[PDB]
RNA sequence: GUAAGGCGGGGGAGCACUACAAGGGGUGGAGCGUGCGGUUUAAUUGGAUUCAACGCCGGGAACCUCACCGGGGGCGACGGCAGGAUGAAGGCCAGGCUGAAGGUCUUGCCGGACGCGCCGAGAGGAGGUGCAUGGCCGCCGUCAGCUCGGCGUCCACUUAAGUGUGGUAACGAGCGAGACCCGCGCCCCCAGUUGCCAGUCCCUCCCGCUCGGGAGGGAGGCACUCUGGGGGGACUGCCGGCGAUAAGCCGGAGGAAGGGGCGGGCGACGGUAGGUCAGUAUGCCCCGAAACCCCCGGGCUACACGCGCGCUACAAUGGGCGGGACAAUGGGUGCCGACCCCGAAAGGGGGAGGUAAUCCCCUAAACCCGCCCUCAGUUCGGAUCGCGGGCUGCAACUCGCCCGCGUGAAGCUGGAAUCCCUAGUACCCGCGCGUCAUCAUCGCGCGGCGAAUACGUCCCUGCUCCUU
RNA sequence: GUCGGGCUCAUAACCCGA
């Protein structure tokens, strides 16, 4: 039981689905239920900045952006599954967090 | 650079240092003789010289 | 002591309490979500932090 | 929250990289990447001559890690040197090599021709060098060399072309160099073939 | 049996539910007979008033609206009500009358605001400052 | 103000629930296919017409009247004397207020006269439409102002704007309100009375147009 | 209408009041400034006005602290205030208490205007630059 | 340690050699407290091990401080022929007065011989 | 019994206005303060001033002479904490402007910064004076 | 007052600033009733319109070869 | 101006005179038979090639090709 | 204190009576002798002189009568600056 | 019938008149000399302005759940005429609302949820729904369409 | 001299609301907010002057920022000289000079090797030069051009386009345009927490006393909304008419959408001696016991005046009072603060839950209903000044912001001139971020309510191609 | 004729007000 709760977050959306699918496999290969990856709203951060170093000329601007994608997963607490989700080898730009409920 | 290190109330036959020590550090570091208080020299004391 | 007249004063609010991490200037400093850079140094190093200019 | 964590670890890399440029200018610094494992990180530095970066038996590396742990974060660093993957497709390196050949005393038209010949020999699609400073006179000028296909505008000329810039200080002043390369496996959208039977 | 439909009008979504009944229609709890800005009360009554005192007295409707404003919610409710009335009854001599009168009672309106640009940027995409030679 | 008129419930598809356009009659054959008189319970179409050429032909005439008083007045041309720059207290995007003043004008017109208010409006927008005009022509190098003819759609637009502006000056800094100044203008135009503003403007257009035939 | 009274209290009466029962009779600014304590430089200045008031310090009092608030200890003596370049004599009288110290030492010279020059109007700009 | 214009006693040469040559070997191994007005206090505590006082200080006022104080301590000492050699034995190039040290490393046999020689001889 | 001009506390005031708006003609009474004194004297603020009998004028004038001692709060008076004595006073037409005159003469006697700006006739509460506050007449260079 | 006419063909845009249009109209009651003349109009014109004109004998000056 | 592009025509011809019986007068058939006979990875580009091929098969099957 | 072209060496002050043209300007000097000044090359481009403005000039000792040479010019900021210190008297401009 | 079945302002007018019988509601004695917020300019003009505000606060927690003071100040705020500067929104004061809720609580009509705000009791629901029914029974004499429900 | 092709008041063709024509709103006249020229000052620090200088240098400067004016005090790696363990460099209790200071001096102690009294060099420089440079940026211009192995790049027609189709001493190419990337509007699949509540079921409460109707909880479910990964859909594809029958253009059906679907990102070879050395980098020339570094107090906030961009009004298409309605973008641990109590208000004392679809900022204003005002310098307008209470800060006088009572200026529709806009656009109304300890009449974005006119010309002001 | 503002890249000529 105990419905462990894993939370991924990353900037490359391609490098997230593969970790989610590894976990989906590990659940399916074993006998255990799983709440499919729930998408939480993207958190885009935005920065506007003037484009010229001095003050001459007409004023034109920039719009730089950085988007951060999130997911959510529930799963039952089995050593046969917990052990398997511990050697999963996340990539570098993927942040993972586990905590029992 | 001149010369000034003397008048410790020091004689021959025996020696009795004039200015006492600073209790803050150990023995050796002497005291000041301004005429109203005993000034450490590098520590910190104004005990109104005995 | 002669080591008391080349020493600054520690502000904690005002334009002289924040300076650029890369250039070292006081004034137009971006302080959004933590980052602390001039408006001139950001625009030329934003692609290496991961920002993009979509729209 | 969480974005403050995602953009606090993108500034450390930027500062470390910008310091290593100045420090490892010679022997051809290429780039780095940090790997955060338990109990410590792992720094990798793709130089072009590990001889200058390692030192005499490895006494430069001791200083490098001491700085990388004291002046920056990186609670437990471990460096090891490597060799560039493809030195002739990495414009950010050719800029520095041309700049050095300049500030050693070669004419500004032998340097560019030799460099373009090497890059277009090792199998690129096209290259563009632009040298602009106070060469041959007191009034500034600017020249330009190029060889093949090279996109300039649009999304394909923001992700496929690799470009770098470097200064070449001299006895009279500075001279700016800018290179740009298109790797041999590009495939613009314009290019379609007929998958036949 | 019951049915449920949807209508949207510039940041204003409406959900309606229809079933057999006595002829009463509520919008967010308010009976439509009590809606103050009459220009907004006549908007949510056309799909009903055009079908007659016969179909009107055999259904009960209740709409849940949210977003937009007092005039961008009335049209959302109207789209929801017409789209429901054309399914409950299931006759096409009524779908005909809902398109000679107003085609958007059944297809919708795709218009949203436009992002502003920089010359004033707080007035509109195309509003600018005042030029000054000399 | 009486609750029987505050909470009003129509049972029938009449224009604004009060009056019916069945025995109105457009005598002028030129302005017949542009004055729309179809059932149209509520006169508000959300501006879906001003995107297709010749589109405003199928828009109920009461709505064209309502749209043409959502204005401040004369903001770069003096009208009967002065400018009338009303900023921040004009009804420029308030359609509820314009709808109310047109309803109240119609209620006053039905009482002083005793006829269908739309019959009176359709009489008035035919005595205010001009049928001759003047322009210029470049030809070989010089110009000179001549007489031309007016097309019916333009006749209707000018007539309506002139009624709006004529009514919009009698309520300016005066004890009279705007719902009743809009009724005093229509009643006066449909009688071919000189004290009007819309009728006099047609006379002064046609006259100085004939001067230059 | 011959004695000076501040709120019904004469000078020698409001002179021996403490620093907390007096600040009830001052405006809101002065009360809040007295409540956050005197700054160390104002402490060094008050430490020197109380000497000059008792028996000692027959020597001109000068200061930079334009923020001091005239208090009934300072009524009688003449102190000098720095207006940017010079120390300006500001004799203290009753009806000054409550006011700031720089309020009696002006800091900008009065401007008595000359005649417009070239560029002062749109008719003198382009006929003068050649 | 006053000027040689003070008849304290005679001075041999063997102890001179094996105590002025006792400094370099103790200089490359310990912590040196040169000068006079520095280690007067350290020997006031009594921590300096092998002090080496010379006879060159002039005029005779700041000259006799330890001979009046040798009679209250253990004072393992010698007398020194001149000054330049004392400056060369440790430190710098000036006219030296008493270069006293603590912990003479590798230089304790000379201690056991001539230090106790001068101890049993006179004081 | 209607009267067309009533005289209360000095100035005589209209008789065809609402009592709360006729009491504003007194210099030293606004609309927020007149409502208070009509509500304290205990009579309606919408009655026409001409219907004031004599006892009511007497009550109004009495309330105008010490408003605090009748029920008006002391955060709603003309000047609280008088400079000569710590009382709370509300002054009207003829004695109000004398108070302001003495309040400016005091600042002029000690030669404060705010009394000199009153001498010169220049802005007192710290405005900017390069582009506005232009009361004089134009000047030229040549034409 | 005025005899009406029916627009049956457009010819192009005249005008010092492109405002008038030249068209070919057919009169349909009065003294002529059937003659085909040419005139200039101010405003937007379709085919099938019905203008109201007050002279019936003016014959607008011919346009520059329609182009 | 809905002018057809230069590489649209250049390939739409090249695979019509190479497989001249594998394209009918119908639009939705062409759209599929185009996506499998080339390496197009866009979607607006196969729609236009399919349209040009349709216009080629209806001109060469009726008469004068120009 | 200030950077002004006062008399430095053998200077003069230029207040022109008339311009005949072609580079010759005639100044009403307090000397009495009518000095006919000329123009060097550096001031015929960047600055611009007219009549009635006090300027500086350099004479040549040849006859001390018809000589003079501008080397710098006076502004409007200085025309009345050079009066309070009493360096030059204005009445020779009006008499 | 409930308070969802009638127009709000006619109900508030009818409820204020009944509120004059509960001896717990009585205006504080600083009421003749105040205005209701920093965004107003003049004082309330009607004499029973207390009863309207109370009766509008009662109907205000009935149909908005557990709610507190700092959220009843955003409802009773408005736009300000601040001189030469552009207009701007501000909240309202607090004492007028706090006293109203305390007096209603002492009447028995509202009560305090620990840590969430204030709710309405069975007694207050009875009070409001009975008046709402009495109002609707005489609003079907003129609009015969409210007869249905 | 401080480093010896284009134009023409010629001809064709084609375009653009920073052009006109048809229209909607104004600016120019009054008061104030702010930037500028000019005068004044100990200083009122500098750059920019038609479009393309003037709420611009992210420039809302109380100290700092800071470059300006008055005063005070510090700094010479390293070589080699005067001097130096008999003790160089350097530190301090108390008190004087002082704005205040072991900064100096009176007074006597301390530390243990170097040493600006000297010479050479060196750090450092918001000091000069943008007309010595690099990088970046505005404008010709999102225009249709610039070239390679005079022509090709020309002519006719066509296109938003050197975009295409035919004829051509031409045939082939490159970069720019297009393709490309991010959003918006319709349908389907996979997902169901922190998002959602329609149908069933338990429990409590209220109304016409209950047959009917309504409101809250917990059990359950992903139905609908939503969130976000992947797919579909539109191609001049189908029908009619011009044009050659080719390029293409006009009209119509079906469609959620139609003819680059709509709104944005991306700016070629070069020029402009255009702006920036005062964001960083940099050559040459100058300061180098000072032009470098710090601390206190003033200044950039002065005021006969001319100008630019705006805010509030000159009232009824309104002012005031009391009631009633409906959002979106974004932000939060040095911070956001629900909830209870004290105060008339600004504000004050406690204080849950939040490192985020979970808790908070966050029940917008214009709009609708009732009563007072009735065309007046007023119940319009709210500058200007008096007295009192507060918030941030080490410090509110010069020179901050907020609240209550009082006072009540010009202004009754604006001469000659002149600006912005083609559809969810302009006008009208409020909100969030940035700067920020405190302070928005500004910049950049958000939604609410919502029109009039024209689908055209080269008349005026400009720009592109061929020809003379 | 005098001061001020308009039009032009800027001055003359031209338009408007005090
Ligand atoms: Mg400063
Ligand atoms: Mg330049
Ligand atoms: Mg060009
Ligand atoms: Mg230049
Ligand atoms: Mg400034
Ligand atoms: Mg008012
Ligand atoms: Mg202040
Ligand atoms: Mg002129
Ligand atoms: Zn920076």
């Amino acid at each position: 039981m105990q419905k462990a709760r894993i939370k991924l977050a990353s900037t490359n959306v391609r490098s997230l689905e593969e970790v989610a699918n590894q976990i989906k496999q590990i659940a399916e290969r074993t006998g255990v239920r799983m709440s499919g990856p729930i998408p939480l709203p993207t958190k885009r951060i935005r920065i506007v900045t003037r484009k010229s170093p001095d003050g001459e000329g007409s004023a034109t601007f920039d719009r730089w952006e950085l988007r951060i994608h999130k997911r959510l997963i529930d799963i039952e607490a089995d050593e046969r599954a917990m052990r398997q989700i511990m050697r999963i080898r996340v990539p570098e730009d993927v942040t993972i967090e586990i905590e029992l409920i | 650079m001149g010369q000034k290190w003397k008048l410790y109330i020091v004689k021959d036959g025996k020696v009795i240092r004039k200015n006492k020590f600073c209790p803050r550090c150990g023995p050796g570091v002497f005291m000041a003789d301004h005429g109203d208080r005993w000034a450490c020299g590098r520590c910190g004391y104004t005990e109104w010289k005995k | 002591a002669k080591a008391d007249y080349n020493k600054r004063k520690p502000r904690k609010f005002g334009k002289g309490a924040r300076r650029c991490i890369r250039c070292g200037q006081y004034g137009p400093i971006i302080r959004i979500h933590g980052l602390m850079l001039c408006r001139h140094c950001f625009r030329e190093v934003a692609p290496k932090l991961g920002f993009r200019k979509y729209e | 929250a969480i974005e403050r964590y995602f953009i606090r670890e993108a500034v450390k890399e930027m500062l470390i990289d910008e310091f290593l440029e100045k420090e490892l200018r010679r022997a051809g610094y290429g780039g780095l990447d940090i790997k955060k494992t338990p109990l410590g990180t792992k720094v990798i530095i793709f130089a072009a001559n590990p001889g200058y970066v390692i030192g005499r038996g490895g006494r430069r590396i001791r200083e490098l890690t001491r700085i990388l742990e004291r002046q920056f974060g990186l609670e437990n660093p471990q460096i090891d040197v490597q060799e560039i993957k493809n030195p002739y497709l990495n414009a950010k390196v050719q800029a520095v090599r041309i700049a050095q050949a300049l500030e050693r005393g070669i004419h500004f038209r032998r340097a560019a021709y030799a460099a373009m010949r090497a890059i277009m020999s090792n199998g690129a699609r096209g290259v563009e060098i632009r040298i602009s400073g106070k060469l041959t006179g007191e009034r500034a000028k600017s020249v330009r060399f190029y060889q093949g296909y090279l996109a300039k505008v649009g999304n394909p000329a923001e992700t496929l072309v690799s470009k770098g810039y470097a200064q070449a200080l001299l006895k009279l002043g500075v001279i700016g160099v800018k290179v740009a390369i298109m790797p041999p496996d590009a495939r613009l959208p314009d290019e379609i073939e007929i998958i036949e039977k | 049996r019951i049915i449920q439909t949807t209508g949207k009008r510039k940041t204003a979504i409406a959900r309606a539910v229809i079933r057999e009944g006595k002829g009463r229609v509520r919008i967010n709890g308010k009976p439509v007979e009590l809606v103050e800005p009459e220009i907004a009360r006549f908007t949510i009554l056309e799909p009903l008033i055009l079908a007659g005192e016969e179909i009107w007295n055999s259904v009960d409707i209740d709409v849940k609206v949210q977003g937009g404003g007092f005039m961008g919610q009335a049209e959302a409710a109207r789209i929801a009500i017409a789209r429901a009335l054309v399914e409950w009854t299931g006759d096409m001599n009524l779908k005909e009358k809902f398109i000679k009168y107003d085609r958007t009672m059944l297809v919708g309106d795709p218009r949203r605001t436009e992002p502003h640009k920089p010359n004033r940027s707080t007035k509109g995409p195309r509003a600018k400052r005042q030029k000054s030679y000399r | 103000k009486p609750l029987s008129e505050r909470f009003f419930i129509p049972h029938e598809i009449k224009v604004m629930g009060r009056w019916s356009t069945e025995d109105v009659e457009v005598r002028d054959p030129s302005l017949k296919p542009y004055i729309n008189l179809e059932p149209r319970l509520l006169p508000h179409t959300h501006g879906r017409h001003a995107k297709k050429h010749f589109g405003k032909a199928n828009v109920h005439i009461v709505e064209r009247l309502i749209n043409k008083i959502m204005r401040s007045g004369g903001s770069h041309y003096k009208v009967a004397g002065h400018f009338m720059r009303r900023e921040h207290r004009s009804l420029n995007s308030k359609k509820v207020k314009a709808y109310e003043v047109v309803k109240e004008a119609f209620k006053i017109i039905e009482k002083r006269t005793g006829k269908n208010p739309i019959q009176v409006l359709v009489w008035a927008i035919e005595n205010a439409a001009p049928r001759e005009d003047t322009t210029s022509v470049m030809f070989g190098g010089i110009r000179y102002h001549v007489a031309v003819d007016i097309s019916p759609m333009r006749r209707l637009d000018v007539a309506l704007r002139n009624i709006a502006l004529g009514a919009s000056a009698k309520c300016y800094r005066t004890k009279m309100s705007f719902a009743e100044a809009l009724a005093e203008e229509i009643i006066l135009a449909a009688n071919k009375d000189p004290k009007s503003y819309a009728y006099s403007k047609k006379l002064e257009i046609e006259r100085i147009a004939e001067s230059s035939r | 209408r011959k004695e000076f009274r501040y709120r019904g209290y004469t000078l020698e009466q409001l002179m021996n009041m403490s620093l907390e029962e007096l600040a009830k009779l001052l405006p809101a600014r002065q009360r809040r400034s007295l409540k956050r304590g005197l700054t160390p430089e104002q402490k060094k200045l008050l430490r020197k006005i109380r000497l000059a008031k008792k028996g000692k310090y027959n020597k001109p009092i000068r200061t930079h602290c334009r923020d001091m608030i005239v208090l009934p200890e300072m009524v009688g003596l003449t102190i000098y205030v720095h207006n940017g370049k010079e120390f300006v004599p500001v004799e203290i009288k009753p009806e000054m208490i409550g006011h700031y110290l720089g309020e009696f030492a002006p800091t900008r010279k009065r401007v008595q205007h000359g005649a417009p020059g070239i560029g002062a109007t749109r008719s003198s700009m382009f006929v003068a630059v050649k | 340690m006053a000027k040689p214009s003070y008849v304290k006693f005679e001075v041999p040469k063997e102890l001179a050699e094996k105590a002025l040559q006792a400094v370099e070997i103790a200089r490359d191994t310990g912590k040196i407290r040169k000068g006079t007005n520095e280690t007067t206090k350290a020997v006031e505590r009594g921590q300096a091990k092998l002090v080496i006082i010379a006879e060159d200080v002039d005029p005779e006022e700041i000259v006799a401080h330890l001979p009046p104080l040798c009679e209250e301590k253990e004072i393992p000492y010698i007398y020194v022929p001149s000054k330049k050699e004392l400056g060369a034995a440790a430190g710098i190039e000036v006219a030296a007065a008493s270069v006293a040290i603590i912990e003479p490393g590798k230089a304790r046999d000379l201690v056991e011989e001539i230090a106790m020689k001068v101890r049993e001889l006179m004081k | 019994d209607f009267r067309h001009i009533v005289r209360v506390a000095g100035v005589d005031l209209d008789g065809n206005k609402q009592l709360r708006w006729a009491l504003t003609a007194i210099k030293g009474v606004g609309i927020n303060f007149a409502t208070m004194v009509c509500r304290v004297a205990g009579l309606d603020p919408f009655m026409k001033a001409g219907y004031l009998t004599d006892e009511q004028v007497k009550k109004i004038e009495e309330i105008l002479q010490d408003p605090v001692a009748h029920g008006i709060p002391r955060w709603a008076v003309n000047r609280p904490k008088d400079y000569e004595t710590g009382r709370d006073l509300h002054l009207i037409t003829a004695k109000l402007d004398m108070a302001i005159r003495e309040d400016i003469m005091r600042l002029r006697r000690i030669r404060a910064y705010r009394g000199i700006r009153h001498e010169l006739g220049l802005p007192v509460r710290g405005q900017r004076t390069r582009s506005n506050f232009r009361r004089g007449q134009t000047v030229g260079v040549s034409r | 007052e005025g005899y009406p006419a029916e627009v049956i063909e457009i010819i192009g845009r005249t005008g010092t600033t492109g405002d008038v249009t030249q068209v070919k109209v057919r009169i349909l009651e009065g003294r002529d009733k059937g003659r085909v003349i040419r005139r200039n109009v101010r405003g937007p014109v379709r085919v099938g319109d019905i203008l109201i004109l007050r002279e019936t004998e003016r014959e607008a000056r011919e346009i520059k070869s329609r182009r | 101006g809905k002018i057809r592009q230069g590489f649209i025509k250049r390939v739409a011809r090249e695979l019509f005179n190479k497989y001249p019986n594998e394209f009918t007068r119908d639009f939705e058939h062409n759209k599929k038979k185009v996506e499998e006979l080339t390496n197009v990875t866009s979607k607006k580009i196969r729609n236009r090639i399919a349209g040009y091929i349709t216009k080629l098969v209806r001109m060469k099957e009726e008469g004068k090709i120009l | 204190v200030i950077r002004v072209p006062l008399p430095e060496g053998n200077q003069l002050f230029g207040v022109v009576e008339q311009a005949l043209g072609a580079g010759w300007m005639d100044v009403r000097c307090e000397d009495g002798k009518i000095r006919r000044c000329r123009i060097p090359g550096k001031l015929r481009r960047r600055v611009w002189i007219r009549v009635g403005d006090l300027v500086i000039v350099q004479p040549w000792p040849v006859q001390s009568d018809k000589r003079g040479d501008i080397v710098y010019r006076y502004t409007q900021t200085q025309v009345d600056w050079l009066l309070r210190k009493g360096k030059i008297t204005q009445e020779f401009l009006t008499g | 019938a409930t308070v969802y079945d009638v127009p709000g302002d006619l109900l508030v007018e009818r409820v204020a008149q009944r509120l004059k019988e509960i001896p717990e509601i009585k205006p504080p004695e600083w009421a003749p000399f105040v205005k209701t917020g920093r965004h107003k300019e003049r004082l309330p003009e009607q004499e029973d302005w207390w009863y309207y505000r109370v009766a509008s606060i009662l109907r205000r927690v009935y149909l908005d759940g557990p709610v507190g003071i700092e959220r009843l100040r955003t409802y009773y705020g408005g736009r300000k005429n601040r001189g030469h500067a552009p207009e701007r929104f501000y909240k309202a004061g607090g004492s007028i609302i706090r006293k109203a809720l305390q007096q209603l609580e002492a009447a028995g009509f509202v009560e305090k949820v620990p840590g969430k705000g204030r709710v309405i009791t069975p007694k207050g629901r009875s009070f409001l729904d009975k008046i709402a029914t009495e109002l609707k029974k005489e609003l079907e004499e003129i609009i015969p369409e409210l007869k249905k429900y």
